[PDB]
RNA sequence: UAGCUAGUAGGUGGGGUAACGGCUCACCUAGGCGACGAUCCCUAGCUGGUCUGAGAGGAUGACCAGCCACACUGGAACUGA
RNA sequence: CCCGCAGAAGAAGCACCGGCUAACUCCGUGCCAGCAGCCGCGGUAAUACGGAGGGUGCAAGCGUUAAUCGGAAUUACUGGGCGUAAAGCGCACGCAGGCGGUUUGUUAAGUCAGAUGUGAAAUCCCCGGGCUCAACCUGGGAACUGCAUCUGAUACUGGCAA
């Protein structure tokens, strides 16, 4: 309020605590897959999603959500994973760049391959 | 003179270790209100004279010593 | 000892170069005294192509800087009086 | 010079025995590109019936504004509940520059280059309004001396 | 505490206006009537009136136009907690001109369409329109 | 980076004929403009201040056939110089070449009288200017090259360009198809169908 | 983190440096700093400027130019303008 | 940079279309497979999943992620609040600190004025000039809102006096 006031004690402004330790603020962090679970998510929806806890490179292990219909990734796959968090599956926070490292890409997929990292199909 | 500074004493007790104190106001730089912005400085008197107190002039000249760079001019004022 | 000097300041094979008055010992385009005129060697014929300051670079030869040479053929080229 | 537009329409519920009970909501402003202004809220169960009943309340409830030119003479401020709005002459670069809401007001009214911000809420309702009320304070560029001169 | 007088001034004006009151007095100094002079003297007020000698009170007559009252708004800007002071190039203008604003310099208390042509500046005292 | 794709298409989703078929009929229609610009256009597309904002700017792109990035750089060239932004940016956008050169009537429409510029066809004060985007200026001339003159395309071409409204701002030979840009169009020359406050409002938030 | 400080603060003289100087020494005075934040801890090369913002600000210090600092790590001096 | 040669010949992709937000239908699926920036979509007619036709948006790029500021008047100096929504210390006394009625004189520190010097060049900006345009390069201004020195002005604030 007061002007003294703000000469003691300046207007301070609150810092930013992210929501994606990808840590030091990285495009994506390549990682090795601990768990390959399924698991069910929240709430108003009902489904078996499909996840792995993963080792990052930097000590981080983290659960990360895996993109697509169907996937080959089991235990010691190594992935690449990017920020995106999954409400319905509170505690994700990460998502796996499908077709990156041992990831593959989404079988068939037609329309928005490259999200799901799939190859212009020989038209 | 090429500038002067006036200031009170506040320390005279030191075999001429005299130090003075300057006082500007300032415009906050960020709320504007004026505040009080002290200096000391440690300035040489010759044949100690001045006493805790005095309004005193001073110039500054070359290291008198690790910390004085300055001699007093005149005196102005004393039992406060 | 100080100098007169073409710094490079062109641009991929088009330079057009600042003249400054500097401590040779410095970079080619460093710290510099004073600017005392520019050389562009792409002028093309419309216009102009070489201003130059010469009653301050007479200064500081003067004050006893030397020449490049290709400064010294500049001043040398401005003809010098016309 | 008719000119008229419709800011914001909305749903509303009521609830009774049998359930909710909807109906909409019109908000509406009308102006001659010369001066004068008015808002009307009319609500209906129907939309068309919404807005039309709005436009008609619009005509009355009309105020009037000192303009200079196609511009404001000073800066004004306006308030009402939790909109809190400002807007400025701006020695019209082109000009007309708001949150399409009280562009609308302005627009209509024949303001032709302002530069203008809304605070607090953002609620149509209480903008254009705090707006109106904003230019209508607004005091004449010489009955100013009118006020003075003696 | 009386620590503001220069608010009270404007404030009691302020109130009494709003309250349609003819007249109104206060405490007086050499200060309150620079201003109430340019409160006149710009048309703000009908005429001042300082009705004491140990006990000094400004006496000021309020002006009513329209219906309205005639100062439409008069707000301190310096203040004891808080110094204004504007060099000349940086005086300010009230409702973009109308109206002023009340700037004490070195050559006494004076609008800031004066100040301006004197080429100086100085505290500005308080905002009116 | 050029459109290339059917292009009355274009005309019908705009609602009004951007004259990209410019050359023989007119009054389109032998097309099927307006109501069906898709499988859905039958539809009313009652939308939004957005869109009508969105649609305004569009029109005016798909005529000068130019991509996102350029145009927003004339905005951004228009709104630095002093004067009505939206003006000025109807100046910048007609101050293009190709564009005075189907204005010229050289060129059927600004597509092929692009074609002519890229493909080194036309020389400003003498000097031979392949870049479509190549501002011109008041007093400018510009002719078509000796090399391939009244060949083809470039008769037809001075031909119905009188058919057209025709210009004022450039007074324009037609034996030597040469033609001097003389001054800046006004407002008031051009325009009418065309909204720049709109497109100024798109890029003003 | 609320106290810090014995070459510590000042004086006198000897010595020293290209040069003023607790720079160093000997001896004397008992000072010097500190809530206008010392001391302690944490982080950090500074600038011009760069990005953003209507401004005020916020964020930032690659590429260009200026200054500082470092040259495997700690320490030293020699040569030399 | 210029001239000739051949033949449209070698040269289009990516995201999106429930609302915000420009762009809609069918088939498959059936709280599954799945989507999702926020709201939230999926249990038999899904414009929201996946495919297809069509459309919208950008284009040698297009999306996703990461990152700063913006919108956020959401640390509010400009520019915010504390009866009931976050917020008056359970109450008091008081040191430092902040602020302080009214008069005259004096001072000239705060404040104000002018002059001088300085505020590197580049950058930013205005007017031009040169590369076919542009990016880019360059002339010249403008600007660097700052700092200091000197001389002045004394209404306000600070100091001294009564
Ligand atoms: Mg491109
Ligand atoms: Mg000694
Ligand atoms: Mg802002
Ligand atoms: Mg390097
Ligand atoms: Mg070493
Ligand atoms: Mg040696
Ligand atoms: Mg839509
Ligand atoms: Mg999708
Ligand atoms: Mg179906
Ligand atoms: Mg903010
Ligand atoms: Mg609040
Ligand atoms: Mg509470
Ligand atoms: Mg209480
Ligand atoms: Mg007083
Ligand atoms: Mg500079
Ligand atoms: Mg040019
Ligand atoms: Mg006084």
């Amino acid at each position: 309020a007061t002007v003294n006031q703000l000469v003691r004690k300046p207007r301070a402004r609150k810092v930013a605590k992210s929501n994606v330790p990808a840590l030091e603020a990285c495009p994506q962090k390549r990682g090795v897959c601990t768990r390959v679970y399924t698991t069910t998510p929240k709430k108003p929806n009902s489904a078996l999603r499909k996840v792995c806890r993963v080792r990052l490179t930097n000590g981080f292990e983290v659960t990360s959500y895996i993109g697509g219909e169907g996937h080959n990734l089991q235990e010691h796959s190594v992935i690449l994973i990017r920020g995106g968090r999954v409400k319905d599956l509170p505690g994700v926070r990460y998502h796996t760049v499908r077709g990156a490292l041992d990831c593959s890409g989404v079988k068939d997929r037609k329309q928005a391959r490259s999200k799901y990292g799939v190859k212009r199909p020989k038209a | 003179k090429i500038r002067t500074l006036q200031g009170r004493v506040v320390s005279d007790k030191m075999e001429k270790s005299i130090v003075v104190a300057i006082e500007r106001f300032v415009k906050h730089p960020i709320y504007g209100k004026f505040i009080k912005r002290t200096t000391k400085l440690h300035v040489h008197d010759e044949n100690n004279e001045c006493g805790i107190g005095d309004v005193v002039e001073i110039r500054e000249c070359r290291p008198l010593s690790k910390t004085k760079s300055w001699t007093l001019v005149r005196v102005v004022e004393k039992a406060v | 000892m100080v100098t007169i000097r073409l710094a490079r300041h062109g641009a991929k094979k088009r330079p057009f170069y600042q003249v400054v008055v500097a401590d040779s010992r410095n970079a080619r385009n460093g710290r510099f005294i004073e600017r005392v005129g520019f050389f562009n060697p792409i002028a093309s014929e419309k216009e102009e192509g070489t201003r130059l300051d010469l009653d301050r670079i007479a200064h500081w030869v003067g004050q006893g800087a030397t020449i490049s040479d290709r400064v010294a053929a500049l001043i040398k080229e401005v003809n010098k009086a016309a | 010079e008719l000119q008229e537009k419709l800011i914001a329409v909305n749903r509303v519920s009521k609830t009774v025995k049998g359930g909710r009970i909807f109906s909409f909501t019109a908000l509406t402003v009308v102006g001659d590109g010369n001066g004068r202004v008015g808002f009307g809220y009319g609500k209906a169960r129907e939309v068309p019936a919404a807005i039309q009943k709005a436009m008609e309340k619009a005509r009355r409830n009309m105020i009037n504004v000192a303009l200079n030119n196609g511009t404001l003479q000073h800066p004004v401020k306006g308030v009402h509940t939790g909109s809190r709005v400002f807007m400025q002459p701006a020695s019209e670069g082109t000009g007309i520059i708001a949150g399409g809401a009280m562009r609308a007001v302005l627009e209509v009214a024949g303001v032709h280059n302002v530069l203008a911000k809304a605070y607090g809420s953002t609620n149509p309702i209480n903008v254009v309004r705090a707006t109106i009320d904003g230019l209508e304070n607004m005091n004449s560029p010489e009955m100013v001396a009118a006020k003075r001169g003696k | 505490s009386m620590q503001d007088p220069i608010a009270d001034m404007l404030t009691r004006i302020r109130n009494g206006q709003a309250a349609n009151k003819a007249a109104v007095t206060m405490p007086s100094s050499k200060l309150k009537v620079a201003i109430a002079n340019v409160l006149k003297e710009e048309g703000f007020i009908e005429d001042f009136k300082v009705e004491g000698d140990t006990k000094p009170e400004l006496e000021l007559t309020l002006k009513y136009f329209q219906g309205k009252a005639v100062v439409e708004s008069i707000q301190r800007v310096s203040r004891p907690g808080l110094r204004i002071y504007k060099r000349k190039d940086e005086l300010p203008k009230v409702m973009a001109g109308l109206g002023i604003a009340v700037v004490s310099t070195s050559k006494g208390v004076m609008t800031d369409r004066a100040a301006r042509q004197a080429g100086l500046g100085g505290e500005i005292i308080c905002y009116v329109a | 980076a050029r459109y290339l794709g059917p292009k009355l298409k274009l005309s019908r989703r705009e609602g009004t004929d951007l004259f990209l078929k410019s050359g023989v009929r007119a009054i389109d229609t032998k097309c099927k403009i307006e109501q069906a610009p898709g499988q859905h256009g039958a539809r009313k597309p009652r939308l939004s201040d957005y869109g009508v904002q969105l649609r305004e700017k569009q029109k005016v792109r798909r005529i000068y056939g130019v991509l996102e990035r350029q145009f927003r750089n004339y905005y951004k060239e228009a709104a630095r110089l002093k004067g009505n932004t939206g003006e000025n940016l109807l100046a910048l956008l007609e101050g293009r070449l190709d564009n005075v050169v189907y204005r010229m009537g050289f060129g059927a429409t600004r597509a092929e009288a692009r074609q002519l510029v890229s493909h080194k066809a036309i020389m400003v004060n003498g000097r031979v200017v392949n870049i479509a985007s190549y501002q011109v200026s008041p007093n400018d001339v510009v002719s078509i090259r000796e090399k391939a003159k009244k060949q083809s395309r470039v008769k037809a071409a001075l031909e119905l360009a009188e058919q057209r409204e025709k210009p004022t701002w450039l007074e324009v030979d037609a034996g030597k198809m040469e033609g001097t840009f003389k001054r800046k169009p006004e407002r008031s020359d051009l325009s009418a169908d065309i909204n720049e406050h709109l497109i100024v409002e798109l890029y003003s938030k």
